[PDB]
């Protein structure tokens, strides 16, 4: 029997615009965002802590409980202070 | 019907005081020096905490094969010598043990490429240093690690612990002489230890493993009418009517793709083919003896998951509300038992229990603790033992009242839970169900009435009643561990004598389960329990 | 659930004092005047020693047909006259009793050449002089003498003697009105008297006879859970799962060529198709109520033979040791019963048994012998009867203590023997097995305690307890043989009134059996037993 | 009807599997469909009793046959035995829940003997 | 996914008709299904933006291509032109409702040009 892993999308926003180069921590996994501002994680069932950090000093946190074969998109806005020139 | 003492050659008739192990016929089995189990026979000691008091027979070697067989200090002698190739195994046994080879040949293990899984893969090459393959042998990474690990996911009361906890540390088994409780070794060790369960050796057919009846050889009878409840329920009616119709039941299909007209044990409990059989269970309730409202908001996810299984053939509402009825039937059951246990508890606090625990033959520990005393609910003088320590819960060596309580909760109540869970309406009512608990309550009342009427008379007449000798000792009672421990190790208990850590000590509840409870409890605002 | 006294027309309600054979409804069966069995109804007397006291029903004519049907004095009337050819039997019955002809036409008998074994061959040509064919009719030299002789090789407690001994000299059947024990006639006579057993008339298919379920119709229930033990065991699990799979169970094969995945009753007991079903039995132990260590060196050769049967699908060691476990369970069971019996025996010796045998209704014999008295072990004033004479072993017309003792050895103990023998671990433990005896031991002790406490109180207060009237007489009790003998033949017993030689007088153990035992006792140096 | 089948074929697969096997689905000129027994409005669904099956247009024969039964028959096992069941009334529900599930069926639901 | 399709095939037929025609439904080893774009939890459904389509595992190429656009392109027509639209901000909503519906699409929703 194969336990189908959950798929978690995490989007980092700064009042609408995607944050480039933000680091998203979900469980033990780390992803540094591209132009999307979106990281996709494939995770085994369980409860996880999502944390989005960006070099400006802004952070967003959300705790998520994932079942078997769950698909969840998470959208976290870090405010206007997370918007940096170029 | 008589105890026939004629016809049978006279020369074989057994006479008083003659050994029982002579093989002479003793009428009704009377007047014979109880010789006890062959302590000289080449065998292995049981593993575990109570190893020192575990009296074993030779037969017991096969049932925990890792410790009780495969060791060079314990391996049974075999007449056949030499180290053989697979072709040799098959050639010789095909006539010596013909059934085994017919089986093995049918099995896929024999056809496996490039190399087959042959006798020697599971047993070895040296016919002197033969091994017996345990669950671990099947569950190698190279082989069947998946199913092994799945099965091991099981907690207490599962196929993962049914030997190492429930049997290796089985109160009665330890207390009594083996043979009394032989069937217990043969039944409990299997699922955890021998992967020939459900899919029988040496054929190992998943097709036959996927059949409901496979589960009946253990899940039946006095303290778990699982089979009987399923069988007689409408699911079992459907099953029996249809099970050989291929348009209704195709056993070749993997459970994942299984589209039966009605459900099988495996369809619900081994959903997806998951070898953890307990994977969908809500909470462990000591066989259904302990009580819980499974419909309650706390277990909402776990009961919803159940509704997702029934969903395949019923509307969510139908199942949801049916599984609710079970909960009600479970709650109304424990109501009855509380009144039953009250009547029983009263006779102990009042002290007019006939007899008191202190007068009975000492329990497996050597202590005189009350039978029905649940440690985490009872403490005081009249109960006995240290704080929070339970008695030896049993139906034997005790008052009728103590007996009819155990019976009521440990048999009849478990017919209401499993009866209602499986759709057998009679198992939860007329057939020793609710109406059985009714019957026993009446029987417990009357058996208190009598114990009071007498003990009141003996006070007003001034006789001090002496508990009879048969409560203390007796031919059987004397063979038990209690009397041994009292005599031989006077200032200690079995727990004192067996200090080493138990199964509970090493094996914990999964983290993800503890987390879920805490989350759901704070979610609803209900406080926790004590130690 | 109520005793419904409505809806059904009143005209048909029976009122107090009215005959029970009127056909009127008596609520809960109360208030009716017992008219007894129709003694004017054309029927046969039963054969054997106790013919005079054997009350019979018309239906019994079929069950021992040579004596009860085939004699001119007894043969029942028939509305159809004439002597007929076979063609005529078939043509007429094809409509009159369709199923019989359907079965006959399927049978090999109908197809036989040069002449078929037709209705007339088994029943006769003259419709006014019809006969019912017994085992003797089938077992003629010209026909099936082989199977008749095979079956006839059986000793006491076999298919050879189950009518002539067990049933014809059945204490309870003789004692009671007929109908009370009607089922006993219908069950017991069949194997010995009628060869439509196992292979049903009129099809007589050996293929259906090879199925395990054939045995269940008789080999089940309270005093021999043969079927239940087999069925729920892993052999029975394998059977139920595979029985309709021709690749696993081929019932068209003869038993000599049987290559099943798992065993059938026939596979083990009718090895090679031998009709002596007891052929492989080690020693007769009175349904397993009597105790023997079958694994003892005395029975080595006989146990070895059993291992030879298991050998087919298991290692000798595995089978030997498993059957050794059975032996241990059997010995440990009798240990318990010895303790149980002691409690009951002590009540009798101390004279505090409530009541003593003298205050019970007279037994079938017309005597007041203790129920549990075994003539070979018990002798004294308290037990009653002559030296060596046993009591009427029963669950009826006795004390609770006597009853529970009967139940413990006569029911629960047999579940342990049969359970362990057939691989039903729960039958030997939880399901009224070992733990059944445990529960009954408690029940016996409690009943002993209460009786002793009352006797002590009555002594001190100066009451001499007069045993109640219902122990002596009652509506049912009055209809028994006991009261009739005491009243009508005051000085004598049933043995006096039936002086003819019994089955045991004319039937002895085979020479080879005595020869084997004597040889083995000398070989091992064990003392021979007494009468 | 198409919509009942399509949706339930996934939502409650077993029911549709059973329905498709049934003669009801194959009946002409019009099938006895989910809607025929349950209704069209999902907010006003109904559960079909023996009365629904036993309509003159359908299976009046079997309904009338069963209804010929007296006391203690399939005709009265709900209306009398269960509806006026002393113990069931006396006790909390659940104590005798099984009695409701067992007794009502023969009289009230024709999915008895021949399963839905 | 089976459940999304079955239920919506009746509830919102046109969406399922379109989906079944799409390459997404036929994709192997696993299809890009309703759940892939919208989520599994019906209480936690999401609407997939250009960022969702433009994930590295999927259509990063097209996302990056579009994103190369400067001011007045499909890359900025929402974020600049519409989000900082003087008139839209100035007026009651509805006065310029059409501006939201038109401007956001190219940048935010890849159902543009190739319809969902
Ligand atoms: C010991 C721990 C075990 C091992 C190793 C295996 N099993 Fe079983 N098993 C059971 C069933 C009903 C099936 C069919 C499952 C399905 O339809 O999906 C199986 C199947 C297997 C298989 C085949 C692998 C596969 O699914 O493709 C293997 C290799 C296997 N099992 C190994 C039932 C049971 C069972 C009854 C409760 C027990 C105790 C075990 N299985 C134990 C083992
Ligand atoms: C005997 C060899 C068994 C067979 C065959 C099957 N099971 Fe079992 N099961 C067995 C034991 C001894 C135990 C637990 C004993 C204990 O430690 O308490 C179990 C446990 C279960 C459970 C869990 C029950 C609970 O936790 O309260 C389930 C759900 C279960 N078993 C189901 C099950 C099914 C469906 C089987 C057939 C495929 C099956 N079991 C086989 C012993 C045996
Ligand atoms: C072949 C036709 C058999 C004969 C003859 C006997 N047994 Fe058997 N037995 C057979 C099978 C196919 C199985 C199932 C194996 C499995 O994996 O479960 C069994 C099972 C048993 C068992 C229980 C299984 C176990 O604990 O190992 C026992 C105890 C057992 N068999 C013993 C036994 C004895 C004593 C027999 C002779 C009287 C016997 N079996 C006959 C196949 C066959
Ligand atoms: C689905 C329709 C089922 C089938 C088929 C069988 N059982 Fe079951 N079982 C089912 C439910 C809904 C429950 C109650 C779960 C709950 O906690 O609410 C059970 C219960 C059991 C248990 C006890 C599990 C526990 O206490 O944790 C056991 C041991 C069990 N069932 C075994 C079992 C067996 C052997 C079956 C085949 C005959 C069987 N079940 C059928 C649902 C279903
Ligand atoms: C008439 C012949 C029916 C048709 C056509 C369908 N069903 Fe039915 N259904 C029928 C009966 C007699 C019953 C029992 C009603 C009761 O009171 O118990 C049912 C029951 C259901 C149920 C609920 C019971 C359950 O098993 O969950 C559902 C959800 C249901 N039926 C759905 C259903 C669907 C989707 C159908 C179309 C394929 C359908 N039924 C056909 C009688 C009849
Ligand atoms: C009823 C008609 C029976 C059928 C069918 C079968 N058996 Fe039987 N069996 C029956 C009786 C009444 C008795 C003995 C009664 C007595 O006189 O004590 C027996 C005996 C046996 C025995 C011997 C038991 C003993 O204690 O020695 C065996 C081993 C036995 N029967 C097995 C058996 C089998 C395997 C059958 C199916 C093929 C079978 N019996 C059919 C009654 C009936
Ligand atoms: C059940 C315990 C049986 C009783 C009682 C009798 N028979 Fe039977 N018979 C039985 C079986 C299981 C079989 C098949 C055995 C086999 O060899 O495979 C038979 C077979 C016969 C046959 C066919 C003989 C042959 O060619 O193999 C005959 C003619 C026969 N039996 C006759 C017979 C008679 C006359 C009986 C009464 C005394 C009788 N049988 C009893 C099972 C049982
Ligand atoms: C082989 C594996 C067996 C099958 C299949 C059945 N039984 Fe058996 N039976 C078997 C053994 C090894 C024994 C013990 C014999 C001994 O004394 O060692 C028995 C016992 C009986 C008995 C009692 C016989 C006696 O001598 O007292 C009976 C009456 C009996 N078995 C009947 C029986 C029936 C009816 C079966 C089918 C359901 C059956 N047995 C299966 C071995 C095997
Ligand atoms: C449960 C759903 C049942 C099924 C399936 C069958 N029967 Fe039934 N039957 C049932 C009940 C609750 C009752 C009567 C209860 C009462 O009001 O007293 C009956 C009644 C009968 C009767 C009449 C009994 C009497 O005392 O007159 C018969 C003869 C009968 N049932 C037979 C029967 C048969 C042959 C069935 C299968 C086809 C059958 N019933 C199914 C409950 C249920
Ligand atoms: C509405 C949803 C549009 C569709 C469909 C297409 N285009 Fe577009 N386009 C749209 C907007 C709102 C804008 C820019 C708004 C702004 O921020 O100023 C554009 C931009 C272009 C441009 C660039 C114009 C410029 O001044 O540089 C081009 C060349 C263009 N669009 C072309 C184009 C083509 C060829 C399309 C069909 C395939 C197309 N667009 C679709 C709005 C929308
Ligand atoms: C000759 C015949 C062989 C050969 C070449 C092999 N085996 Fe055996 N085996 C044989 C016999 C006669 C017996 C039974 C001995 C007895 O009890 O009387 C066995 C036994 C086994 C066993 C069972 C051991 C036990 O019960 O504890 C096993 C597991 C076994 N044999 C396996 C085996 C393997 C793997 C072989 C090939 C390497 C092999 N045998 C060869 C007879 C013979
Ligand atoms: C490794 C080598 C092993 C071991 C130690 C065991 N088995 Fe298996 N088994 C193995 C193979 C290569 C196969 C063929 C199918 C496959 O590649 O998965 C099997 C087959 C089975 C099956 C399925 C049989 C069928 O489909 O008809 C079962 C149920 C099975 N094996 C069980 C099993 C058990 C219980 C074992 C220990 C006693 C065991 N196996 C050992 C490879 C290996
Ligand atoms: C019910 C009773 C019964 C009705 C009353 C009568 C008269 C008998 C007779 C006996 C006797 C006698 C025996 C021998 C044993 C003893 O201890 O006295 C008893 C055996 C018995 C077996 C044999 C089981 C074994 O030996 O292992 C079987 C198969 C019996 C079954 C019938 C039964 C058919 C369903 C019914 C009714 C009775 N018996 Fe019996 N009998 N029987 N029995
Ligand atoms: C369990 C009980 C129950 C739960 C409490 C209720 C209320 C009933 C009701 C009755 C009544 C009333 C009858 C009529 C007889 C009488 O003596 O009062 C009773 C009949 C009954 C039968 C008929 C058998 C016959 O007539 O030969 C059947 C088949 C019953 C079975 C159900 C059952 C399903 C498994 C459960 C649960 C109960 N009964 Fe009953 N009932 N019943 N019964």
């Amino acid at each position: 029997y194969d336990v189908k892993p959950a798929k978690l999308w995490v989007t980092a926003i700064a009042i609408g615009t995607p944050i480039v180069g933000a680091e998203i921590k979900v469980g033990d996994e780390e992803c540094t965002t591209g132009n999307n501002g979106t990281c996709v994680f494939e995770l085994r069932p369980g409860t996880y802590a999502i944390s989005v950090h960006e070099h400006g000093g802004q952070s967003a946190h959300k705790e998520v409980s994932l079942e078997e074969g769950n698909i969840l998109f998470v959208s976290l806005d870090l405010g206007a202070k997370a918007r940096h020139p170029s | 019907v008589e105890i026939i003492t004629h016809w049978v050659p006279h020369e074989v008739y057994g006479m008083p005081g003659e050994p029982d192990n002579s093989g002479k016929v003793f009428f009704s089995g009377l007047k014979a020096k109880y010789m006890g189990y062959p302590k000289d026979a080449q065998r292995s000691p049981y593993p575990g905490k109570y190893s020192k008091f575990w009296k074993t027979l030779p037969a017991y070697r096969y049932y925990i094969p890792d410790y009780m067989y495969n060791r060079d200090e314990v391996r049974p002698s075999n007449p056949i010598k030499g180290t053989f190739k697979l072709e040799q195994c098959v050639a010789c046994h095909s006539v010596m043990t013909p059934g085994i080879v017919r089986d093995y040949n049918k099995s896929a293990h024999s056809k496996a490429e490039p190399a087959p899984t042959g006798c020697d893969t599971c047993h070895g090459n040296n016919h002197q240093k033969l091994t017996m393959p345990s669950s671990k042998a099947c569950g190698t990474a190279e082989c069947h690690e998946t199913q092994y690990n799945e099965q091991g996911q099981g907690g207490i009361g599962s196929h993962a612990s049914c030997s190492s906890f429930a049997q290796v540390e089985c109160a009665w088994s330890i207390e009594r002489p083996p043979g009394d409780t032989a069937g217990c070794t043969f039944c409990h060790t299997s699922p955890e230890e021998r992967c020939s369960t459900c899919h029988q050796r040496h054929q190992f057919d998943p097709a036959v493993a996927r059949r409901s009846e496979q589960c009946k050889t253990c899940h039946w009878g006095k303290d778990h009418r699982d089979w009987e409840a399923y069988d007689i329920g409408l699911h079992g009616t459907v099953y029996q009517v249809n099970k050989w119709d291929t348009e209704q039941f195709d056993f070749s299909k993997k459970l994942s793709d299984a589209d039966y007209v009605g459900p099988t044990c495996q369809y619900c409990h081994m959903r997806g083919g998951h070898h953890n059989v307990q994977r969908a269970s809500i909470v462990y309730t000591s066989m259904g003896m302990s009580m819980a409202d499974r419909g309650a908001p706390l277990w909402k996810e776990k009961r919803d998951r159940w509704v997702s299984i029934c969903d395949d053939c019923h509307s969510p509402r139908f199942a949801r509300e049916n599984l609710q009825a079970m909960d009600e039937s479970v709650k109304d059951a424990s109501l009855k038992y509380r009144e039953t246990f009250k009547v029983a508890e009263d006779l102990l606090i009042d002290g007019v229990l006939d007899p008191m625990p202190k007068d009975l033959c000492p329990d497996w520990s050597g202590q005189h603790i009350w039978s029905l005393k649940i440690g985490a609910y009872h403490d005081g003088e009249a109960y006995g033992g240290t704080t929070g320590e339970s008695g030896e819960f049993r139906m034997s060596n005790c008052t009728d009242v103590e007996r009819l309580c155990f019976e009521s909760v440990g048999y009849f109540q478990t017919y209401i839970y499993k009866g209602m869970a499986h759709g057998s309406w009679n198992d939860a009512t007329y057939s020793d169900g609710s109406f059985g608990m009714d019957r026993w309550l009446v029987n417990v009342k009357q058996n208190a009435s009598r114990a009071r009427r007498l003990a009141a008379l003996e006070k007003k007449v001034g006789i001090s009643w002496q508990p009879e000798q048969f409560w203390k000792t007796g031919e059987w009672l004397d063979q038990l561990t209690g009397p041994y421990i009292v005599k031989n190790h006077p200032g200690k208990t079995i727990f004192d004598l067996c200090p080493d850590p138990g199964w509970l000590d090493t094996h914990h509840a999964p983290a993800e389960e503890v987390e879920y409870i805490e989350r759901k409890l704070k979610e609803l605002g209900i406080t926790a329990g004590s130690h």
